[PDB]
Parts: structure tokens; C-alpha cells; sequence
């Protein structure tokens, strides 16, 4: 592999240069929310940002090196993790509001409109307020996504010691990128271990966000695609 | 194959 | 507090005395029998864990209903991660208790058991690998009763999670590894903890679904603690 | 009232 040649600022710049683009919604302010309307157009954008996120997970060090099966199982383990980070990202400078996309921001009231939604967005928007709170930076978001990838589908699996040494690698980025910002040592291993379990939190909004889509499927009230379909039947 | 394996495969 | 000021040894001798004991079994498996055995089990050492819990140091100091909510939230996590630790020296089975130690075909007599005990059992030797000490395991299970409810008084619970990452550390470099191999196994322990809170969330599912089975008979505490998943 | 709230605080 080429990964481990990495410096620290290579991995930064290489996770940086990878980011994908900030969709739109259909969203129509004309259309009064339905229940229906307002999952569709969640899972809609969710669709579009699945195409993005395989071909960024592409471009993540290391991720290539692996078989195609085993990344079809890390990203089926970890894609909804993923859409949840990078929406809690985003909506850090949106107080109690989380943007879904730069026309499509919303409140816990207007997730009432979904039943069994508000308790998601509730979670959402604790994350997103700790990551404002720890005034977290993109160099560290794109390494805390990285290792999401990585590491969630990786205990359901000699290509886990390749994954771990690639997980390691970002570790010593997250580290240098605090000691750049001239924390002490203790403050970096404070850190680290802050961000890191978040991922945990993560990971139970993630185990939620799944029964919510699995129970509106079986409710046959949001027109779910292919992809998503499969994604979800990945988790059963 | 998945769709998932497909846009993985280019 | 109380805990802010003990130092990285005294927080490990605080874990290690607080421990809870290790239970027996009740002394030709049913999906019946088996549940019962198991649910039978996890609820007398829920009893134990409270009490262990009131013993990790900076606990005390909240009030009752924010331990209640860290325990109702936490609780089938700890109860996981000490099956893999008592574990992790019998490779391919779960000792639950000294007279009961099962593998993954066993699991099978109850339906649906056996991608929880799969789960379980790729954590013990994720744990084995890595060798994970005591001190070390004391750490994370206090870790995880702080950690899993407090993005649902804050600022103390954080407080007391970056004087045990404190202590992680100083086990580490304890033990002679070098500051890169201190960090890289500080997140390689941490990054457990998001599969460990996936067996539990797997687990609170399989445990609703047996009480509406009627399968099992599952205690009042048992029923209370899984009842504050709504 | 709740059973772990007795077993808290005894
Ligand atoms: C719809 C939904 C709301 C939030 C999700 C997770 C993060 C995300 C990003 C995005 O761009 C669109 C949608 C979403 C998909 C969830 C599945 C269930 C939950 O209620
Ligand atoms: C019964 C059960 C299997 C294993 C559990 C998880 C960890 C544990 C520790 C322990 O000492 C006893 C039992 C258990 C409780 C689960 C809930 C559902 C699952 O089927």
C-alpha cells in the first residue's frame, strides 16, 4: 500500500481533497409538510449523498488496498454513521437546527411532522452541539469519518492488521494536528479520547436511524430507492 | 451483484 | 469531587477494590431453559453493578436521577464487556460463569442468539490480541458507564472521563510503550467501545423481543432497566 | 418508582 508513506499533512490534504459536495434538496417552501413529503425528501437527498460517499470512500487511504468485498461490508456497516457525521458537521454553526442541506434547515419541531423522527433529530442535534462545544475542526472531522469507515464494520470481518495500520496512521494524524494547535501532551490524549467516543454515540444513532427507516419501509409510506433498500437490508 | 458492488467496480 | 484529585494509581486501586465478584450459575439446553439460565443470571449481577457503580469514583457525586439515567442506558454494555473480559481465556466461548461456559453452537437453541454470541465472541478475541490487562479493562467499563448516557452536572462527568483517559495513559507508559504506541492503543481501545455499544443495542432488541415471546420470565429490575430503551 | 432508584441509594 501507499497510505502508510503518508505523512500527517499528506493524510489531511488527501482526506481534505476528498470531501464531497454539499447537495441540495428538492425541497419546494410552497408544499406544505406531509409525513410522506418530508421523509421523502430526507431519504431522497440521503440517496444522492450514497453516490457521493462511494466514490469518496475511494479516495480514502488505504480503503482501495482492501478486497471489493470487504469494502462493500465496511460501507454497509457504516453508511448511515457517515450520512449522520457529515449532517452534525454542517449544521455546527446552526444552533438547534440541523441542515440537511443549505435549503432544507430544520428544527425539532418540524421533526414532530415524522413519527418516531424527533427522538433521532434530538440525538442529532446533542452531537452537533458537543462538536460545537469542543469547537471541533475539519481537519479532525475528516479524520474522525475516515476512521468510521474503517473501523465500524471492522469487527464483523491479515486485511483487518492492514486496516488497523491505516486506523493507527489517522491516530497519529488527530495527534499531530493537537499538537500543531499547541495543546499538551495531556491535552491531546484528552482530546483524542473525547472525539473517539463520540464515535459511540455515533454508532447508537446510527443502530436508531436503522429501526426508523426499517419500520417507514414496512409502513410503504416513503418511496425508499434501490440503493437505500439494500443498504438497509444489509443490517438484517 | 449489489448495487453497492457496482459502484464500487468503477 | 473526589476524584479529581487521585492520582493515576489511586484510580486504579479505587477500580480494582470496587470490582464486582464473579457469580455462579444456576447448577439438555431449551430456548427456555437457556434464556432463563441467562436472564437469571444478568439479574443478580445487575445487583452487584449498582452497588459497583456507586464505587467508581465521581458517581456519588451526581444526583440520583443522572445515575439512573447512565446505569439505564449503560447497563447491558457493562454487563457485555465483563463476559469478554472473564472471556478472553477460552478462545471461541463465553464463560458466563465458572460452571457455565457456552460456544456459538449453543447459542443456537435460542433463535437469534447466535449473531449476539458471534459479536461477543469477536470482541473477547479483539481483546485477547490486543492483551488487555485488568487495569486496563476497569478503565473502560467505568468509561462506558460515564460515557454511553451523557449526550442524553455534564462538565464534572467529562472532567472524571479525562482523569480516567489520565489513567489509561499512565498504564500505558507504565507499561514501557513509547507516546506513539500510548496513543494508538488509547484510540484502539476507545474505537471497541462503538462495538460494544453496537452488541448492546443488538442485544436490547433480542431482549424485547423474548419479552413479548413471553419466552422467558424476566425479573421486574430486568423488565425496568430494558424499559428505559423506549 | 423505580427499583434501581432503592438500590441506588441503600
Ligand atoms: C431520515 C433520517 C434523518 C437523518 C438522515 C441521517 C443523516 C442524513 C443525511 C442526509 O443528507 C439525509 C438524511 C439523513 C437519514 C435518517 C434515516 C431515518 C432518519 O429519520
Ligand atoms: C440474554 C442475552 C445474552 C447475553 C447477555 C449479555 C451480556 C450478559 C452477561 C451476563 O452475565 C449474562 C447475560 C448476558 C444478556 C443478553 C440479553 C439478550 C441476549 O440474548
Amino acid at each position: 500500500s501507499l497510505a502508510l508513506s503518508l505523512t500527517a499533512d499528506q493524510m489531511v490534504s488527501a482526506l481534505l481533497d476528498a470531501e464531497p459536495p454539499i447537495l441540495y434538496s428538492e425541497y419546494d417552501p410552497t408544499r406544505p409538510f406531509s409525513e410522506a413529503s418530508m421523509m421523502g425528501l430526507l431519504t431522497n437527498l440521503a440517496d444522492r449523498e450514497l453516490v457521493h460517499m462511494i466514490n469518496w470512500a475511494k479516495r480514502v487511504p488505504g480503503f482501495v488496498d482492501l478486497t471489493l468485498h470487504d469494502q462493500v461490508h465496511l460501507l454497509e456497516c457504516a453508511w448511515l454513521e457517515i450520512l449522520m457525521i457529515g449532517l452534525v458537521w454542517r449544521s455546527m454553526e446552526h444552533p438547534g437546527k440541523l441542515l440537511f442541506a443549505p435549503n432544507l434547515l430544520l428544527d425539532r419541531n418540524q421533526g414532530k411532522c415524522v413519527e418516531g423522527m424527533v427522538e433521532i433529530f434530538d440525538m442529532l442535534l446533542a452531537t452537533s452541539s458537543r462538536f460545537r462545544m469542543m469547537n471541533l475542526q475539519g481537519e479532525e472531522f475528516v479524520c474522525l469519518k475516515s476512521i468510521i469507515l474503517l473501523n465500524s464494520g471492522v469487527y464483523t470481518f491479515e486485511e483487518k492488521d492492514h486496516i488497523h495500520r491505516v486506523l493507527d496512521k489517522i491516530t497519529d494524524t488527530l495527534i499531530h494536528l493537537m499538537a500543531k494547535a499547541g495543546l499538551t501532551l495531556q491535552q491531546q490524549h484528552q482530546r483524542l479520547a473525547q472525539l473517539l467516543l463520540i464515535l459511540s454515540h455515533i454508532r447508537h444513532m446510527s443502530n436508531k436511524g436503522m429501526e426508523h427507516l426499517y419500520s417507514m419501509k414496512c409502513k410503504n409510506v416513503v418511496p425508499l430507492s434501490d440503493l437505500l433498500l439494500e443498504m438497509l437490508d444489509a443490517h438484517r | 451483484h449489489k448495487i453497492l458492488h457496482r459502484l464500487l467496480q468503477d
